[PDB]
RNA sequence: AGAGUUAAAUUAUAACUAAGCUGUAAAAAGCCCUAGUUAAAAUAAAAUAACCCACGAAAGUGACUCUAAUAAUCCUGACACACGAUAGCUAGGACCCAAACUGGGAUUAGAUACCCCACUAUGCCUAGCCCUAAACCCAAAUAGUUACAUAACAAAACUAUUCGCCAGAGUACUACUCGCAACUGCCUAAAACUCAAAGGACUUGGCGGUGCUUCACAUCCACCUAGAGGAGCCUGUUCUA
RNA sequence: AAAAUG
């Protein structure tokens, strides 16, 4: 339910986490 | 005595943090649960033991001792015996309270109201 | 037949004999079941160590040392050890929560060896130490 | 029940009490209501589900002449008469 | 450590009788709590997860003592039924 | 499954009705057991009231056969008790006056013997923990005591004689072995007792 | 918020005994300067009481003692002021134990994961930062009512005065701005473009390597018998031709 | 304990 935007936000997070260590 | 239950659950009156936090709603069921079927285990591994030493310590015969060898198929048969009037016996009465089947249909005629 | 499962302490002037020796002078065993080993050790009431039995010493193995019945066979064991010196009487001493609990108590009596008291010696730190992670993540 | 409030004189420690005076005057109403349809030769039909006085309720209605249910009550006993009692019936004027 | 020896959690053996006397330990031990306490130190529980156990003790707790109550309430009604056939 | 739930089991043992006013717990079944209108099961061919009879006997006859050539087997049990019951009398004739009143000459009893030490103590399970299987020890019953203590002798004189050899030859021979103790059935119980006894600590993976 | 103290366990350290200790479903690795018992400072944490529900504005707080002490003759109110769990940064000190990372050993086709061992940052004290949480009890503050009245579930439906937000979804706790001891950061926070949906609750099936009871009678195992897969032949298929 | 995909 809630889970799929709450996962959808927590990969976008992390990739703009590894976006940001690579650059 | 039962546990109070003012001020524990979190509600539009209560003002302080909730203390309990119920998995599901505490409404008391028309319903007791079905009575635990006990989990087995191995029988007289002491007497097995005690049988094997003999076997270990004679040069594995069974002339040399006897007594540790009958003993055994004594266990044998009263565990098999256990095993089969038990089965019935725990399951007819429980010596402390009612069956199941007994408690759910006193339940039932005394029920309780969550509605109303 | 007034009898007290309370231990005989030294302060009092009680009359009870085992063998001829008071309660302070019986020696102790102290027994450590561990989830995967237990290990027996007989002591004196001086704190001499008599026999040692446990069961990595029995002759076992990883696995096969962590069940009751090798607690029971290195129980039967320090008992005949203990009987070699000369002792009768033994205060059981248990010490930690495991499978070869009752299993290696049994083992004394039956390497004869007779059991007057036993006492739940167990480490239960009151929020010492920081225990390991949990399992199963 | 939060609606015998008015039905009520009182409470004597923990037991309510009711009050007799409307209860005659409605008990007044509810017999001359009750003399007045089996004058007006209508269909009685006492209902009572307690299992104990069960009988004292059918030989009291076999003497007046109506009808009892005092057992299991069916489900479309009263709204599918066409079905559960015949192809047409009568149903019960009155209800007690 | 510091106390004197042999006297907390100490039970004296009767007549010979050991097996009696462990289960007569195992009691005192489980009636105080000391059995589940070294169950549950063996491996470190987090604080969220120990006031979830708290809180699904208590009201595990609090529903078997009411229903316990019901049915010592109800254990009256036990009784062979006199107006059966009504 | 032609005989329905109603129909009981016989009894052969004349005996058993022979003495009837003898006891009074006994005389308090058998009315009953004809008065509760109680059907009886037709009596099996193979079991007769003969008094030179043994159940053991007709079992291993039974174990024997190959098909369903019960005559065979018959026979290969008379020529296994002659061949017992004649090479002990050749051992008899050839002792001093000591040995002849321990010699035993009576095939019945020497094969029953044979068959109790050859009986085994305790059995193996495989038991699956840990996705792999363990020889749990277990206690075995009189029947399945039994029955290994039979299909051991049955399988090694099957299978470990000469093609000249015949059966009742090499079960004769195997039989005064087993009687002594010194035959490969004993050895392979002594295996079995061993190879348990090994893993006795594995024992605690039973849960009955 | 300061100052002082430690009951149990644990350990550095000595003495007697043993050859094993730890480790898991099973093992291996590791330690044999190892293990058990008797004595033992320093550090870290604070069983039962707690089936208690108190304090603080919140975060948060329940080993003991002492001092200071918990605003408002009590409405709401920021971008202003002061706090703000853990995690992280700097300097000094501490380090029993736990543990990111790492190195070995298991399992796997792979396992840079769950399982075992050792250890580092870190968790500890003082000073200075960082200002983030599913910071949720997802229910704003102040005085109230049980009147009308169940979308669904859940913690029942609502008044009067206010403050802060809400304009389809993805883009997006993003780019570009301002500000900040923060420089792989925090707060505020779009647009181009894509779609006609995106979402919350529920009903019934189906499934579940979720859990609990009754079972399998040729049937799953425990177990019995006779065979196939090995040879020749017959015959039927898939392949080449 | 183990165990991926359509
Ligand atoms: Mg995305
Ligand atoms: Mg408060
Ligand atoms: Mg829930
Ligand atoms: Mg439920
Ligand atoms: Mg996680
Ligand atoms: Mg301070
Ligand atoms: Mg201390
Ligand atoms: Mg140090
Ligand atoms: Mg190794
Ligand atoms: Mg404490
Ligand atoms: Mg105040
Ligand atoms: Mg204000
Ligand atoms: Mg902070
Ligand atoms: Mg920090
Ligand atoms: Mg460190
Ligand atoms: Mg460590
Ligand atoms: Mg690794
Ligand atoms: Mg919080
Ligand atoms: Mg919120
Ligand atoms: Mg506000
Ligand atoms: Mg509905
Ligand atoms: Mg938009
Ligand atoms: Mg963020
Ligand atoms: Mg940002
Ligand atoms: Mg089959
Ligand atoms: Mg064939
Ligand atoms: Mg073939
Ligand atoms: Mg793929």
């Amino acid at each position: 339910k809630n889970i799929l935007k709450i996962r959808r936000r927590k990969m976008n997070h992390h990739k703009y986490r590894k976006l940001v260590k690579r650059t | 005595a039962t546990p109070s239950l003012r001020g524990r659950l979190a509600r539009l009156g209560n003002p302080r943090r909730p203390i309990l936090k119920p998995n599901k709603p505490l409404i008391l069921a028309n319903h007791v649960g079905e009575r635990r079927r006990e989990k087995g285990e191995a029988t007289c591994i002491t007497e097995m033991s005690v049988m094997m030493a003999c076997w270990k310590q004679n040069e594995f015969r069974d002339e040399a001792c006897r007594k540790e060898i009958q003993d055994f198929f004594d266990c044998a048969s009263r565990a098999e015996a256990a095993r089969k009037m038990r089965s019935i016996q725990e399951n007819l009465g429980e010596l402390g309270s009612l069956p199941p089947k007994k408690l759910n249909k006193l339940l039932h005629r005394f029920p309780n109201k969550p509605h109303v | 037949s007034s009898f007290s499962i309370y231990p005989p302490i030294p302060g009092q002037e009680n009359s009870l004999r085992w063998a001829g020796k008071k309660f302070e002078e019986i020696p102790i065993a102290h027994i450590k079941a561990s989830y995967n080993n237990t290990q027996i050790q007989v002591v004196s009431a001086a704190h001499q160590p008599l026999a040692h039995a446990s069961c990595g010493t029995e002759g076992f193995r990883n696995a096969k040392k962590g069940t009751g019945i090798a607690a029971q066979t290195a129980g039967i064991a320090a008992a005949a050890k203990a009987t070699g010196k000369g002792v009768t009487h033994v205060r059981v001493v248990v010490k930690g929560l495991g499978p070869g609990r009752l299993s290696a108590i049994k083992g004394l009596t039956m390497g004869g060896l007779e059991v007057i008291s036993i006492t739940d010696n167990t480490p239960i730190p009151h929020n010492g130490c920081r225990p390991r992670k949990a399992r199963r993540l | 029940h939060r609606f015998m409030e008015p039905y009520l004189f009182g409470s004597r420690l923990g037991q309510d009490i009711i009050d007799l005076e409307q209860t005659a005057a409605h008990l007044q109403l509810a017999l001359n209501f009750t003399a007045h349809v089996a004058y007006r030769e209508g269909i009685i039909l006492f209902v009572s589900r307690h299992r104990q006085f069960a009988h004292l309720i059918e030989t009291t209605a076999r003497d007046c002449g109506e009808y009892a249910h005092t057992r299991y009550f069916k489900g479309g006993l009263l709204t599918n008469a066409p079905l559960l009692l015949g192809p047409g019936v009568r149903l019960p004027d009155l209800i007690i | 450590a510091n106390h004197l020896k042999f006297i907390a959690r100490t039970v004296m053996v009767q007549e010979g009788n050991v097996e009696g006397a462990y289960r007569t330990l195992n009691r005192i031990l489980t009636m105080d709590g000391l059995i589940e306490d070294i169950k549950r130190r063996r491996y470190y529980e987090k604080p969220c997860r120990r006031r979830q156990r708290e809180s699904y003790e208590t009201c595990r707790r609090i529903y078997n003592m009411e229903m316990a109550r019901k049915i010592n309430f109800l254990m009256r009604k036990n009784r062979a039924d006199p107006w059966q056939g009504c | 499954s032609r005989y329905g739930p109603e129909y009981k089991d016989p009894q052969i043992d004349k005996e058993y009705y022979r003495k009837p006013l003898a006891e009074q717990t006994e005389e308090e079944k058998y009315e009953r057991d004809f008065k509760k209108t109680q059907l009886i099961k037709a009596a099996p061919a193979t079991k007769t009231s003969s008094v030179f009879e043994d159940p053991v006997i007709s079992k291993f006859t039974n174990m024997m056969m190959k098909g369903g050539n019960k005559v065979l087997a018959r026979s290969l049990m008379t020529q296994t008790l002659e061949a017992v019951k004649r090479k002990q009398f050749a051992k008899y004739h050839a002792a001093s006056a000591e040995e002849q009143a321990t010699i035993e000459r009576n095939p019945y009893t020497i094969f029953h013997q044979a068959l109790k030490n050859c009986e085994p103590v305790i059995g193996l399970v495989p038991i699956l923990k840990g996705g792999h299987f363990y020889q749990v020890p277990v206690p075995l019953a009189d029947r399945r005591r039994r029955f290994l203590a039979m299909k051991w002798m049955i399988a090694e004189c099957r299978e470990k004689k000469h093609r000249r050899v015949l059966m009742p030859e090499k079960l004769s021979q195997e039989l005064l072995e087993a009687f002594h103790n010194q035959g490969p059935v004993i050895k392979r119980k002594h295996d079995m007792h061993k190879m348990a006894e090994a893993n006795r600590a594995l024992a605690h993976y039973r849960w009955w």
